[PDB]
RNA sequence: UGAGUAACGCUUGGGAGUGAGAAUCUCCCAAACCGAUUGACUAAGGUUUCCUGGACCAGGGUCGUCCUUCCAGGGUUAGUCUGGACCUAAGCUGAGGCUGAAAAGCGUAGGCGAUGGACAACAGGUUAAUAUUCCUGUACUUACAGUUAGACUGAUGGAGUGACAAAGAAGGUUUUCCACCCCCAUAAUUGGAUUUGGGGAUAAAUCAUAAGGUGGUACAAUAGGCAAAUCCGUUGUGCAUAACAUUGAGUGAUGAUGUCGAGUGAAAGUAGCGAAGGUGGUAUUAAUCAUGCUUUCAAGAAAAGCUUCUAGGGUUAAUCUAGCUGUAACCAGUACCGAGAACGAACACACGUAGUCAAGGAGAGGAUCCUAAGGUUAGCGAGUGAACUAUAGCCAAGGAACUCUGCAAAUUAACCCCGUAAGUUAGCGAGAAGGGGUGCUUAUGUAAAAGUAAGCCGCAGUGAAGAACGAGGGGGGACUGUUUAACUAAAACACAACUCUAUGCCAAACCGUAAGGUGAUGUAUAUGGGGUGACACCUGCCCAGUGCUGGAAGGU
RNA sequence: AUGAGCAGGUUGAAGGUUGAGUAACAUCAACUGGAGGACCGAACCGACUCUCGUUGAAACGAUAGCGGAUGACUUGUGAUU
């Protein structure tokens, strides 16, 4: 046993998840696998939650979850979120973002499902 | 003059002693010319196609090899003046930078006991008897410093040519022919009556008191060090062999090639050379 | 020379490329029985007119249809740049 | 690490080029031994 | 069959497009680190693997709409570059020849043969190419012949030159860096504020100027380098102390109203446009001077080439040089990969290697970590957190109780300041031991600094990464080093050195049979062999036998 | 045989210059010197070890250390047995 991948760990799991929240801020609309949407939930509801406080500290809190995209950039995203989107959720508690199950995926049978957001 | 200082060395010790080389002579660096040179380089102990004929040869520095005459016979009687008495590393001892008058400059095996500036000739006729001059030896008289004497009637001289190394005059024979000398090496010949040798002693008297100190300097004067002929196969050396150090239990015994070599009668006694022996390290003739 | 070491010449894109250029530069398959001078001389005896400048390349035998059920090797073809005058040119 | 054989063109073909080959009449008696064996590779340039 | 078993041969995300078909193809943007390497120059090699378009019978450890795969077509340009036409080194061959049944080995003249010597252009540009090879400019050289003019040269031969180590050091030299300016751009909210990024150069060739450096330079006669000498050798006078022969970094101007440039940047980041284009110190940096200089010994190529000497001669001229003009510059290479999936290695192999250069930050430094340039997706993936199995992170407590064992692991580690024992053959011992401190700010501090004072903080201050766990006793071996490619690398081997012996020239010896060669172009203070094997004192009885040597009578 | 190369940090030697010093030696001080089959320490070399791999990419390998690393130095090229 000598030099591999590393694989999966918690920390790669933690940059993952925030490509993915980077993602669906940029989009709104994923179609990925499933498992990864069901451990990113948790970060997803408490940032709609935390967001909605809409403060500068909030802004500061949530810059360590965006990243540089093509569609937009970090600047605008945290103006366009903070001045609607994250106040528009305050509608119901908690249950935020819909994840439902898709086919499998071609290659590996990896199970995909459609991320998307209402109110 | 050898000197051995501490080298500070943090892995064992060492003996190595070196001469001056400055105090003897002219400051310390190489100087080369270009009149008299003819380089020499390592053979490998091996023959003209790759087989070995000479052991553990190599490992020396490539020298050039100064051209040193000794026929003494294209210009003699001229009035000559030694220039630069300086080592030759391709022989033992030191070297002489001659001028004959005529504009000639040339090297010399330089013996033990002479000064630079004072005027030296080689002439084929009755003159002085001061070491470096060269003389027939049908005018030469008994117990004199000669070295570096030839064999042949100008066949250039072969015997007492290293370091701290020549030999006495023991007078002519009584019929006048075969001048006696008592050779180095304990035995005593009979010249010819009329060789042109050199008298004097070679140069370097101390070169038998230089000491390598570590096997790296000896490689490095063209030694390779190899095992002991017991530590070997019983082929390729017949007294190898033998499992946890077995020594020998021959008398005398063999070389690599299986010889007796322990006091064992081995020179050529059928040379030409011996007829002309009066002693040589054994008994008459 | 021999004028016997001029097979041809080669067209394309490229090479309407290399004649439009000011130098009139042209490409022939040439045979490579002639050094430069050799060659330059025997184009200078095809017509009678100087070149400008001459450089040759070779195309060793490569592969020739890959691997096929009858493979085999191309040819070895000079490829000789010639250059007319700057201002002449040949209507052939 | 250090391959046993190496592409050395050039040193291959002063070891078992044609003219190192002709140049001793055994060599010569090899070729006609291959000519016999009606061979494709015969030397460095028939090979 | 074993059977879907083990494995997928060092590694990703999202969105979108094409596509009937997407983890596998790509478009965008992400992430990941290397970065003295994942860079570039690349040498050799494989030689088309390089490119465009089409599809991917075969293969891609899955995948395949795609690939170094195939199909069709196409790509590599040298008057100055490398090696040819120049050269020799190791080495090799070798007629007429030594020479051995035949066959063959040897080697003269001759003829080959780099790993070295000598040799005339730079920048930019282009396109699917690749290019000091093609081109824009500015060049330069070589001959060839003609011409004019100066106008005696000088080999084939001799001589100088070519033509010489390693190692150290400090000068100069331009850089670099920094202080600093110019210019481009710059103007910011989320708390606080107008702030940070980048650039600033320009060659070959020419001259002017080369700081300086090296090292004798005019005269006389010469005794000599086959012959030949004015060249050289050559002894004096003289300039010696420097005239002189030689030479050289660097600076400036042409080159260049150019390139380039911070950059700006239309139908592509492309067509176009394009400011600054600098100052001073520099304790770092670096390479030209430099083939410099020096220290030392184990003392460091020739040939081609350049010139000279007389030669050889000619002088109703040759030759050389100068100018001008004409002419021309022939042979092969210029793709791509190229320390690896294009070399091999059985291979998409986690595998190993030629040279050269290789930034910023601290750092002595290529140590260390992250980034600049460059470059990236290691051809399977997904779910899961059972046993077992690799790797780690952790462990309290004891602190060798386990083992055949202190095997493993561990405290140890960087810097600064100390101090270090006995013994020592005076070198060492000795990172001895053992300890103290390292953070920040405000100042003192010099030129940065090393340090010092005041205040402050932490749970600790290379606050990350890179760094010895010792002392003593016994045995051998002295020892630095070589060894069983590939199970055990040492107390084995080697060994300096000691001892003994043998060996005197056509030396002995060794190879071969001789030939021939090494020995050896050596010469008893030289070499071999046989034992020992840092250093010190010794090497005690025995020649019975034999071994070796010797001898003279004699039995044979 | 011909070439190329081996960062840096160290420690600091033989030797030598001046002086003290001795009638003269002798002895030492200051100064230069920058070598050591010297030390680390790189690249690099080799592989002493712990472990793993055990039809492994591996027909000698994977990391961590480790003995050196300017000399008993390596290499490159050709040749030679």
């Amino acid at each position: 046993s000598y030099i591999n991948k590393p694989g999966k760990t918690s920390a790669w799991r933690v940059m993952t998840v925030r490509q993915q929240v980077s993602a669906v801020l940029a989009y709104g609309k994923i179609e990925t696998t499933l498992k990864k949407a069901k451990n990113t939930q948790k970060r997803l509801d408490k940032l709609i939650t935390l967001a909605k406080v809409d403060n500068f500290n909030n802004r500061r809190q949530v810059k360590k979850w965006l990243l540089n995209t093509n569609l937009f950039d970090v600047d605008q995203l945290m103006d366009h979120l903070f001045s609607k989107v994250a106040p528009k959720y305050e509608k119901t508690p908690g249950g935020y973002s819909r994840v439902l199950k898709l086919g499998p995926r071609r290659g590996d049978a990896t199970e995909m499902a459609i991320l998307q957001l209402t109110d | 003059p050898i000197k051995k200082i501490i080298s500070r060395s943090n892995s064992g010790i060492h003996h190595s002693t070196v001469i001056d080389y400055k105090k003897l002579l002219t400051t310390n660096k190489n100087k080369p010319e270009k009149s008299l040179l003819v380089t020499l380089k390592k053979h490998g102990g091996r023959n003209n196609q790759g087989k070995i004929t000479v052991r553990h040869q190599g490992g020396r520095n490539k020298r050039k090899y100064r051209i040193i005459d000794f026929k003494r016979t294209h210009y003699d009687n001229i009035e000559a003046t030694v220039k630069s008495i300086e080592y030759d590393p391709n022989r033992s001892c030191f070297v002489s930078l001659i001028t004959y008058a005529n504009g000639a400059k040339s090297y010399i095996i330089s013996p033990d006991g002479i000064k630079v500036g004072d005027k030296i000739l080689a002439s084929e006729h009755p003159i002085d008897i001061k070491p470096g001059f060269s003389m027939p030896l049908a005018f030469i008289p008994e117990g004199t410093q000669v070295h570096n004497i030839e064999l042949h009637p100008k066949g250039g001289g072969q015997i007492a040519r290293s370091a701290g190394s020549y030999a006495r005059i023991l007078g002519q024979d009584e019929t006048g022919k075969y001048v006696i000398l008592q050779l180095l090496s304990g035995e005593t010949r009979k010249f010819l009556k009329e060789c042109r040798a050199t008298v004097g002693v070679v140069s370097n008297l101390d070169h038998n008191l230089v000491v390598i100190g570590k096997a790296g300097r000896n490689r490095h004067r063209g030694i390779r060090p190899t095992v002991r002929g017991s530590a070997m196969n019983p082929n390729d050396h017949p007294h190898g062999g033998g499992e946890g150090r077995s020594p020998v239990g021959r008398d005398a015994p063999r070389t690599p090639w299986g010889k007796r070599h322990m006091g064992v009668k081995t020179r050529n006694m059928k040379k030409a050379s011996t007829n002309l022996i009066i002693r040589n390290r054994k008994g008459e003739q | 020379d021999v004028t016997n070491v001029l097979l041809k010449p080669v067209l394309t894109e490229k090479v309407y490329f290399n004649q439009m250029g000011e130098t009139k530069k042209y490409v022939f398959v040439v045979n490579p029985k002639a050094s430069k001078t050799r060659v330059k001389l025997a184009f200078e005896l095809v017509y009678g007119i100087k070149p400008l400048k001459v450089n040759t390349l070779i195309r060793k035998p490569t592969t020739i249809r890959g691997g096929s059920r009858f493979p085999g090797l191309s040819k070895l073809e000079k490829l000789a740049v010639i250059t007319l005058p700057k201002g002449i040119a040949i209507s052939v | 690490m250090k391959r046993t054989y190496q592409p050395s063109k050039l040193k291959r073909a002063k070891t078992h080029g044609f003219l190192a080959r002709m140049a001793t009449a055994s060599g010569r008696k090899v070729l006609k031994l291959r000519r016999k064996k009606q061979r494709a590779q015969l030397t460095v340039s028939s090979e």
